[PDB]
RNA sequence: GAACUGAAGAGUUUGAUCAUGGCUCAGAUUGAACGCUGGCGGCAGGCCUAACACAUGCAAGUCGAGCGGAUGAAGGGAGCUUGCUCCUGGAUUCAGCGGCGGACGGGUGAGUAAUGCCUAGGAAUCUGCCUGGUAGUGGGGGAUAACGUCCGGAAACGGGCGCUAAUACCGCAUACGUCCUGAGGGAGAAAGUGGGGGAUCUUCGGACCUCACGCUAUCAGAUGAGCCUAGGUCGGAUUAGCUAGUUGGUGGGGUAAAGGCCUACCAAGGCGACGAUCCGUAACUGGUCUGAGAGGAUGAUCAGUCACACUGGAACUGAGACACGGUCCAGACUCCUACGGGAGGCAGCAGUGGGGAAUAUUGGACAAUGGGCGAAAGCCUGAUCCAGCCAUGCCGCGUGUGUGAAGAAGGUCUUCGGAUUGUAAAGCACUUUAAGUUGGGAGGAAGGGCAGUAAGUUAAUACCUUGCUGUUUUGACGUUACCAACAGAAUAAGCACCGGCUAACUUCGUGCCAGCAGCCGCGGUAAUACGAAGGGUGCAAGCGUUAAUCGGAAUUACUGGGCGUAAAGCGCGCGUAGGUGGUUCAGCAAGUUGGAUGUGAAAUCCCCGGGCUCAACCUGGGAACUGCAUCCAAAACUACUGAGCUA
């Protein structure tokens, strides 16, 4: 399904980046978001090995808004794939159409990705495609409708992801509002700060 | 006698059927002796049609087989090509 | 019965029964008079009798009341006993 | 080329410690049920208990190109008149005889511990419809149903008399194939219908030539079934002896076929601690769930085999039955009756009563794939294809989106300053997924008929067989999948938990009471454990609880444990079966090793692709199925054979 609710107080309770709003003004002047939430919030509250699985299986999941029954059907497939299941965990996760289409810059939000996607804003090659799921292969043209290129929502996230940093494995062609991805993103390209072996050490067990 | 009809593979409103050489007198089905080939009467992208074993399908009506009504038509227009 | 070709074909059964029954009754017969006639000790009637119920048994297995196996056997067997019996 | 790559521990005996040892927990799964709650779609699944009893409705018919009979149209003509009848004809329909099918498809798992199943084999058998060869389809007869008539009956109907048809039945005619008989000889069958026609005898009635179907005798091929041998198939020894048709032989009988399968004689044999007999329990397999593996549990869906059809027996019909909506006899239980006699079998599809924790509609159509019947139209099909109810399972999507500090009001706590629910709310501004409405809209559909044309068999432009051409022609699902537009954020979140194991705390109320609990355990007047509030944590159209299996459990230890004191060495010898065997030379080839060949059904598992917007799901190819059997080669070790040696 979906995750409705505050979208800063999950960051509080993590602590960390968890990015959940478009980004205008900051991460830190809403929320004073440092402390975890509720009367109990100042403690940090040292947690066992179980609690860091814990924290941060939740992290990836609150980042790339998945379910667990998803998540886990995802991981089964990253162990059936063969090369060092972790970080085919990640690439595998990172191919969804709804983080492309928010990662090519077309949307403010994950959430405001998942929008368009699901109301049949966006095209791979023409054709309709409405699965907040689909797994994106490489050299397909993601591309928003022909009737949809004239919004103003798509004009201000592009202008907004305008500064967001250069992945250098896409091709993107940003006057037609027009994706390509060429090949699956190597282990090193991804933010190397949270690992991925302690999932697949949580998952073990 | 010993037929060559269609088992009704696939799944609901989307068939495919195995060109299967049983005795008559068995289930749609049912055991049999050897499978020549298929027909998908859906198609589509690099799906094929129809296939066939031409050696084994000369052999089984050299051993006098009677072949369906459907399966005749199609096993002629395979052979067609 | 319920549905009307049983019933054709129970009585088409009993038509069938009542004529096998009379056939069969008829080779047994003469099979047993040949038989009785070579465990009486003697030849020529023996002879006479076996003459007599071939054609019947052969016609009888070609008809199909019994099979031709049978008919091939008791044939051969009765032979033998009468071929026994001349020395 | 890819087919795998995989193994976690914690709590609890003590004042504390180490060891042993049981209990409990964290995982994956169910045909599951219950409690709270509940939007949608796709694919699957759905009486596990009473093989308990059953109302009604449906689930096997078909052929007029087999046969009499009766229904006999349209008409070519006539009578009188406008209507009927009739001559000749004649398109439709079917009660009965006859030919196929009913032994398939469908259901259930009672029985069955071996006449079943699985693996490998082999010899003495049969087999309609199907295919390929070969040889023929000549001539007679006696009946009978229906049909009239009479008697009897409540009915199903029964009986007497008369007559008729055939592809119904039985003689007769011959034997390329067949059977027996030793050579010798002998024995054994056929049915004709529909479409055309050159010539001939003649009523081309018919004979004659051709084609189509059909019939007879036989060889072969498949397909299906029968029979035999070896190995494996649950627990119990607090079940140690079982068997007289029993074990073998001879003569005969019998079956399609080998056989004590049956019988009369001959002898006393046969099986068994490698578990016979007996008791309990149970369909078996491919496979399914777990596990790192070895193993452990199991046989829901789908497929193969077996058994049964209210209970117990028996045979007839056939190619095949001991017969699931066939027959006969007996029984139990419901029903009709004129009191003489009759009827029934939902373990076929919906349905009901009852049992239970618990499992659904008395729905559509032959549209498609198959089946039966016919030459062809076509009929029958609760098999099949689709619908209905059900959060039962798996997969997927929705309940929106950005900004928003006055950090708004209420609630909770407080150190009374403030914090917290919280960008959360309100406010401003955007899209229409799904559902709603309207309009477009494939694909499951092959084929069927009518006319022409060209090829082929005769002896023939005759029929027919085959190609093509042109015209016409069908959908239950279905308001299809799918597409487009429209208004409106509109319209759709719950459950468990928060002392440790295990992620998540404060206050109020009781005061060893009321209550909680998987294990340690909480509660007797500040309970983070009870009951409520706020605040959090975890899952999410679900969430928990119960019942069941494996894992963790190296806790039945082959892989992989132990026995001085934790449980565990017989009180001690001798010895049977069994297990094990110092050293040398040589042989053999059972174990052992390598290879080849056949099988290991399909599906499921694994790897690489294809299709539905992805996935679930479907599907191509490959890999695998450690198993089993038959051969070829080697000789180190074990076994077997022969000859030695002395530790
Ligand atoms: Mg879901
Ligand atoms: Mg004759
Ligand atoms: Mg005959
Ligand atoms: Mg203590
Ligand atoms: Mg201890
Ligand atoms: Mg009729
Ligand atoms: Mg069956
Ligand atoms: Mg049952
Ligand atoms: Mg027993
Ligand atoms: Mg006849
Ligand atoms: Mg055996
Ligand atoms: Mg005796
Ligand atoms: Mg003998
Ligand atoms: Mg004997
Ligand atoms: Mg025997
Ligand atoms: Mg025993
Ligand atoms: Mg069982
Ligand atoms: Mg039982
Ligand atoms: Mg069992
Ligand atoms: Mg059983
Ligand atoms: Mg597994
Ligand atoms: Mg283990
Ligand atoms: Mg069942
Ligand atoms: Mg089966
Ligand atoms: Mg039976
Ligand atoms: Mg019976
Ligand atoms: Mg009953
Ligand atoms: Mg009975
Ligand atoms: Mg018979
Ligand atoms: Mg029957
Ligand atoms: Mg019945
Ligand atoms: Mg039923
Ligand atoms: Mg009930
Ligand atoms: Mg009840
Ligand atoms: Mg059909
Ligand atoms: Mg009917
Ligand atoms: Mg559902
Ligand atoms: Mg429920
Ligand atoms: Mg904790
Ligand atoms: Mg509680
Ligand atoms: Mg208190
Ligand atoms: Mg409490
Ligand atoms: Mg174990
Ligand atoms: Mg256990
Ligand atoms: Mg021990
Ligand atoms: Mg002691
Ligand atoms: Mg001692
Ligand atoms: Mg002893
Ligand atoms: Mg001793
Ligand atoms: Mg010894
Ligand atoms: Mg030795
Ligand atoms: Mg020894
Ligand atoms: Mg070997
Ligand atoms: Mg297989
Ligand atoms: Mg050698």
């Amino acid at each position: 399904a979906r995750y409705i609710g505050p979208k800063c107080k999950l960051s509080r309770r993590e602590g960390t980046d968890l990015f959940l709003k478009s980004g205008a003004r900051a991460l830190d002047s809403k929320c004073k978001a440092e402390n975890v939430p509720g009367q109990h919030g100042q403690r940090r509250g040292r947690l066992s090995d179980y609690g860091l699985q814990l924290r941060e299986k939740q992290k990836v999941r609150r980042i790339y808004g998945v379910l667990e029954r998803q998540f886990r059907g995802y991981y089964q497939e990253a162990s059936r794939r063969k090369g060092s299941t972790g970080e085919n965990l990640l690439q595998l996760l990172e191919c969804r159409l709804d983080n492309v289409v928010y990662r090519m810059g077309f949307g403010s939000t994950r959430s405001e990705s998942r929008q368009l996607v699901s109301h049949k804003a966006i095209t791979v090659n023409g054709q309709t495609v409405n699965i907040p799921s689909y797994q994106v292969k490489a050299g397909d043209v993601v591309a928003v409708r022909e009737k949809s290129k004239n919004q103003l929502r798509i004009a201000q996230a592009l202008e907004l992801c305008g500064q967001r940093g250069r992945v250098e494995w896409v091709e993107v062609d940003l006057d037609k509002k027009a994706g390509t991805f060429k090949s699956a993103p190597a282990r090193s390209d991804l933010s190397a700060d949270i690992n991925e072996n302690l999932i697949v050490e949580l998952y073990s067990k | 006698m010993v037929t060559i009809r269609l088992a009704r593979g696939g799944s609901k409103k989307r068939p495919f059927y195995h060109l299967t050489v049983t005795n008559s007198r068995n289930a749609r089905d049912g055991r049999f002796v050897e499978r020549i080939g298929f027909f998908n009467p859906v198609a589509t992208g690099g799906e094929v049609r129809l296939s066939v074993d031409q050696e084994r399908a000369t052999y089984w009506l050299g051993q006098g087989a009677q072949p369906s009504e459907r399966v005749a038509q199609l096993l002629k227009d395979a052979a067609k090509a | 019965a319920n549905t009307p070709s049983a019933k054709k074909r129970a009585k088409q059964a009993e038509k069938r029964r009542s004529h096998n029954a009379s056939l069969r009754s008829m080779v047994r017969t003469y099979i047993k008079n040949v038989v009785k006639a070579i465990d009486a000790k003697d030849l020529e009637k023996a002879q006479a009798a076996f003459t007599a119920a071939v054609p019947v048994i052969d016609r009888m297995a070609d008809k199909g009341i019994i099979h031709k196996n049978k008919a091939a056997r008791h044939k051969s067997r009765l032979s033998g006993h009468i071929k026994a019996l001349s020395t």
